[PDB]
DNA sequence: ATCAATATCCACCTGCAGATTCTACCAAAAGTGTATTTGGAAACTGCTCCATCAAAAGGCATGTTCAGCTGAACCAGCTGAACATGCCTTTTGATGAGCAGTTTCCAAATACACTTTTGGTAGAATCTGCAGGTGGATATTGAT
DNA sequence: ATCAATATCCACCTGCAGATTCTACCAAAAGTGTATTTGGAAACTGCTCCATCAAAAGGCATGTTCAGCTGGTTCAGCTGAACATGCCTTTTGATGGAGCAGTTTCCAAATACACTTTTGGTAGAATCTGCAGGTGGATATTGAT
């Protein structure tokens, strides 16, 4: 009867997996690893963005701050593709306000 | 290519004066590469700051030192060049110009804040301006014999205009910052172009502008402007900026520039501001070079050389470089005859003349 | 001799862990040293986990507690929440 | 057949290396590790319980750290023109990393 | 009353990861007093791309082993074979992952073995 | 009306230095080092307390949270002495009310 | 009506460090929505104790070298000669800090001179 | 002139300087090839720290690399530097 | 007596070790390090300016890092029954610590 | 083993370049008075964990044994150490302009209150990879 | 008169633990509004950063000698890896109890917010004085006899 509602990123990870490899499944334990990975990167990027905000005496976390956080955490060519994807996402979102 | 064929072709009158001038200029460039030899040089205490050519005498050159020393150097005489010692702290002669009437005097603008008329023998005749207050000095200076006017600028942006006997009616501020150069046109005698650190050049007509900085035009510049010099014919204004750009403006539509000539002459606290100069009897522009790691240089050799361009086409035509003088040639002023070039390297004054003509018996 | 429960980490188990790590020949004295190293590491992790659980007014060392304890040492662990 | 098939020293070791590198099941036994963890806990505080997941996490972290230390120890051992891991190698590996504690 | 048919901010941005959820997690978490509209979209896109990369490499690893389900072992191979990801997750231990095959050359024996009798 | 004000921990560090060694002086660079040390340790303890408040779904930082943060961060016997000093300070403060 | 004389929170707790300043820095900095009354005093006390320990060791080092003033070197020796402080600040560099004069034994000249041919 | 002192670069760190650093670390005897590897490692470390600092300065829209930028860049990697601000 | 006083190999090495561990002066000269730092800054952005304090911080950090690395390297060299540091010692130290090499 | 060149330890003696020590003040702290939350007591459920029983059965403690490894002892050959000396290269003091560092505003942005509805999930029915079990089929490493 | 223990490795087949998909519910997310707030653009300004040419003072790049470390080559001896055996500790199941980790609800200390009064750091001058740099000796290091 009584039970809380756990919030996870399982369904969205499954959707992405279906996108990249339609005929493939993921175990529950792999799903746990993916959930931990998503949460960890969220915390890393958010923390670096928050520091970047406070360091410049700013109080709002804008897209520029997350851009710099991504530039700072990720290595090599991973940063380029990720920044491009984020830029496309924000451009699409704002173009259809 | 047709080195000698053109002059005879002219002599029949088929060629107009401009084509003859073009040919003579080409001859001048062709001979310029034999000038490479440095005939003479001379030391004195500190960095050289001013260079002035004797209007008539073709061997007398005047150079000032950052410490207030003035040297009259007539080449070939070995007369122990006249030297006037200075204070040495803030006596820098920011601008030197002979008195057109009596060549034994000169108009010298100094960091003391005293643009003065002084005889080369040493005695000071008369002081034209003195703003006192220490953090107010004079930087610019120009004299027009035709109208007998003397113009001098200040560090704050207020320029002064004085007669050769005094009675200034001026001191109206025209710039928000230091006024670097003021040039009185040779052809006309009433309109003046001034370049300042405000990053703007303003052209005035002293006979008609008195209404609270009423300027004929404003010439915006991306960076500070060091010099704004007119062609001897007075039809072109050559403007030198501080990072890398040279602009030429014609009497037709003063605002827009004829050509942008990229050239590295970056600014330095301890370097005499680099100034391009006009060739008295041709359409050539002489200016030194100051290499920059960030500037775009296609050639594999990045050397400190005195470049010569052409006023109209805006392309390089010749370069001067002799090892053993690899310093930076801040100033470069041609002899009025156009034969000798005098350069102001740091602590050394260079003359790029050549030997004489045929020998007698 | 008292077992002390540290001998519960048997010698063959140490051999297996060493084999997976790329070694080929084990000197005799490696066993005591590895037992000591494991004891120190476990002491650190359990101390941090116990501090966390005590602060929460609990009596069960949750999995999240050990995961957080490993985060501090720079040994992040994936698979048990986060 | 005077003697049976006797693999030379090293070959069985290499086979075991392959077998345990191709696998992922835990190498430490469950009950001994549980008892050791509970001993340390009772040392730090009395009457403490453990979720099975917590003990699993401890096992995973300990095994991972130990295998990493063994990789570094082997790297050090080869440096010394040897193929044997000795305590001095573990000491050096822990010292360089900064794990003196 | 208009009540335009609600479209998720994820759909507006063409993303699969939620955009509202990241905005909520940023608001609650004391990362900063104010969170802008563009921040959640950018962060969701970044997370989606990273997940896509790791999952694609893991799936490629699975196909090489004739396995159609991604188990924890595969993610370890995906992360520890690609240098950039290894840099990103160089200080993370994957549960039930194992280690990459690696045997130092000094250990491998002499190669003399061929029919000679 | 420009008036710069750079807040720092120099005066308090000097007071403590005189308390613990009256006949001693501190160089400006030494005072900068002590400033950096104080700020670093403050950030560490405060961030650990913030993290603890989040895990337990607690919306406030109380003395218990700082105590647990100190226990987590500081090593060895420096933890016992620090916690004893903190408990003494808090009991002295409350007893003054 | 009374407005008792203002007494500093530092005096109440008997700490040389500013309790009010730590409160202000906790509020501005977003460590949590609310800051309890007793947290700032505890944190100030902890900072004071650690500062006192470091400065005491630094002064002892200074007296060792016959200097009345603490220069950056003397802090380095204090931090590096005490185990607990060395561990708390094991990943930190001190401007003009120097290093301990430790020299490995094997490098020292071999005084084990015995019978030789 | 094309001075380029042996590389115009890391080769400007004279051999006695690497010897001095090694001696401060306790090194007694140094092999010949150590110098080039030392220059390489220094170059990599400097590249990483400078990249972090330059990202920080670019974010604030500044034309200077402030000292606090280098401090925070080092703190990112876990080499906090005391004595330049915090 | 005509033979000139010649210090035997090593007696200067230890003296330099003591001298440079007892001091704190920066060992890398200002100008070469400044030029190096500025050159590496070109690749990431053009027209950058460095505060003197920023370059001093970079010098301090680089010298500290190199001193630490040389300490760990010398420790590796001893473990190999040697007194001379060679490049492979640097490579092993970096591998163990966690850097690329 | 005397001795004979250095280095380093001392030990006075200035003077000046930073440190202490006076100020004024204003921004931040402290003192009342309400509002408004936390979080902690107190009472539940029922979920997970402690044990504790079977029975294996798979692992390990346990002795031979001998094959390869690890450490000595010299040894030749070379390569870093040490000094000697001119020659760079770094270091540094001469009296402009850029830009970091603060103020001050809005227009744009984000937040804050209710409302509608909808993807989010509690758990339940299905499918179904593949773990595990036979069987060959080679394959490697070690014995004439 | 190089094949054999053990392995690896593939091919195939079957059932179920355990993923996938599918009902339903309802907690957050949008949507529509009204209210704060505050990021970036003018504006300024005062510290300080860019980098040349003399002049000079020190380090150092370049060549000898040559001491000693250092890879290499033999050699014992030791020792641990491999294998055979029989006990025995550890896994799978259990079956409950039950301790207490979560889940509701209530309200009273606790802290926020806000103003208004107060005084404590802090930015400048003043001046006070460790000690860095000299000057000399006295002693210990070190070294080839």
């Amino acid at each position: 009867r009584k039970r809380s509602r756990k919030e996870s990123y399982s369904i969205y990870v499954y959707k992405v997996l279906k996108q990249v490899h339609p005929d493939t499944g993921i175990s529950s334990k792999a799903m746990g690893i993916m959930n931990s990975f998503v949460n960890d990167i969220f915390e890393r990027i958010a923390g670096e963005a928050s520091r970047l905000a406070h360091y410049n005496k700013r109080s709002t976390i804008t897209s520029r701050e997350i851009q710099t956080a991504v530039r700072l955490l990720l290595p090599g060519e991973l940063a380029k593709h990720a920044v491009s994807e984020g830029t496309k996402a924000v451009t699409k979102y704002t173009s259809a306000k | 290519r047709s080195i000698v064929r053109t002059l005879h072709q002219h002599k029949l009158g088929r060629a107009s004066w401009p084509s003859v001038q073009q040919g003579l200029q080409q001859s001048f460039l062709h001979t310029l590469d034999s000038y490479r030899i440095l005939q003479k040089a001379a030391p004195f205490d500190r960095r050289a700051t001013s260079l002035a050519w004797h209007p008539t005498h073709p061997s007398t050159v005047a150079v000032g030192s950052k410490g207030g020393d003035i040297m009259l150097w007539n080449f070939g005489i070995k007369d122990k060049p006249t030297f006037i010692k200075g204070i040495g702290a803030g006596g820098s002669i920011t601008g030197l110009k002979f008195n057109p009437l009596n060549t034994n005097q000169f108009y010298a603008s100094s960091m003391e804040g005293t643009t003065r008329l002084q005889d080369f023998k040493g005695n000071i005749l008369r002081v034209f301006a003195s703003s006192d207050t220490i953090n107010i000095w004079f930087c610019s200076l120009d004299v027009s014999a035709s109208s007998r006017m003397v113009v001098t600028g200040d560090n704050v942006g207020n320029v002064i205009l004085l007669n050769m006997d005094g009675k200034e009616l001026w001191n109206l501020r025209m710039h928000k910052k230091k006024v670097t150069h003021v040039a009185l046109n040779p052809c006309c005698d009433w309109f003046l172009a001034t370049a300042s650190v405000d990053q703007t050049v303003k052209i005035w007509d002293l006979r008609q502008v008195r209404g609270k900085a009423s300027f004929l035009y404003s010439l915006p510049h991306r960076h500070p402007v060091n010099a704004a010099c007119f062609s001897p014919d007075g039809a072109r204004l050559l403007t030198t900026d501080q990072k890398s750009e040279i602009r030429v403006y014609s009497a037709s539509q003063w605002d827009c520039p004829l050509g942008l000539i990229p050239h590295p002459h970056r600014h330095f606290q301890h370097l005499t501001p680099i100034k391009a100069a006009w060739h008295p009897r041709y359409n050539l522009i002489v200016v030194g070079r100051y290499p920059d790691p960030n500037f775009k240089s296609c050639t594999p050799y990045e050397l400190r050389t005195i470049d010569v361009f052409d006023g109209n086409s805006g392309k390089m035509m010749c370069q001067l470089y002799d090892p053993e003088s690899s310093g930076i040639s801040s100033l470069n002023e041609f002899n009025p005859m156009g034969d000798t070039l005098a350069s102001a390297m740091g602590y050394h004054i260079l003359i790029w003349s050549q030997e004489e003509a045929r020998t007698r018996k | 001799v008292l077992r002390d429960n540290i001998q519960g980490i048997t010698k063959p188990a140490i051999r297996r862990l060493a084999r997976r790590g790329g070694v080929k020949r084990i000197s005799g004295l490696i066993y005591e040293e590895t037992r000591g190293v494991l004891k120190v590491f476990l002491e650190n992790v359990i101390r941090d986990a116990v501090t966390y659980t005590e602060h929460a007014k609990r009596k069960t060392v949750t999995a999240m507690d050990v995961v957080y304890a490993l985060k501090r040492q720079g040994r992040t662990l994936y698979g048990f929440g986060g | 057949v005077k003697k049976p098939h006797r693999y030379r020293p090293g070959t069985v070791a290499l086979r075991e290396i392959r077998r345990y590198q191709k696998s992922t099941e835990l190498l430490i036994r469950k009950l001994p590790f549980q008892r050791l963890v509970r001993e340390i806990a009772q040392d730090f505080k009395t009457d403490l319980r453990f979720q099975s997941s917590a003990v699993m996490a401890l096992q995973e972290a300990c095994e991972a750290y130990l295998v990493g230390l063994f990789e570094d120890t082997n790297l050090c051992a080869i440096h010394a023109k040897r193929v044997t891991i000795m305590p001095k190698d573990i000491q050096l590996a822990r010292r360089i990393r900064g794990e003196r504690a | 009353k208009a009540r335009a048919k609600a479209k998720t901010r994820s759909s507006r941005a063409g993303l699969q990861f939620p955009v509202g959820r990241v905005h909520r997690l940023l608001r609650k978490g004391n990362y900063s007093e104010r969170v802008g509209a563009g921040a959640p979209v950018y962060l969701a896109a970044v997370l989606e791309y990273l997940t896509a990369e790791i999952l694609e490499l893991a799936g490629n690893a699975a196909r090489d082993n004739k396995k159609t389900r991604i188990i924890p072992r595969h993610l370890q191979l995906a992360i520890r074979n690609d240098e950039e990801l290894n840099k990103l997750l160089g200080r993370v231990t994957i549960a039930q992952g194992g280690v990459l095959p690696n045997i130092q050359a000094v250990l491998l024996p002499k190669k003399t073995e061929s029919h000679h009798k």
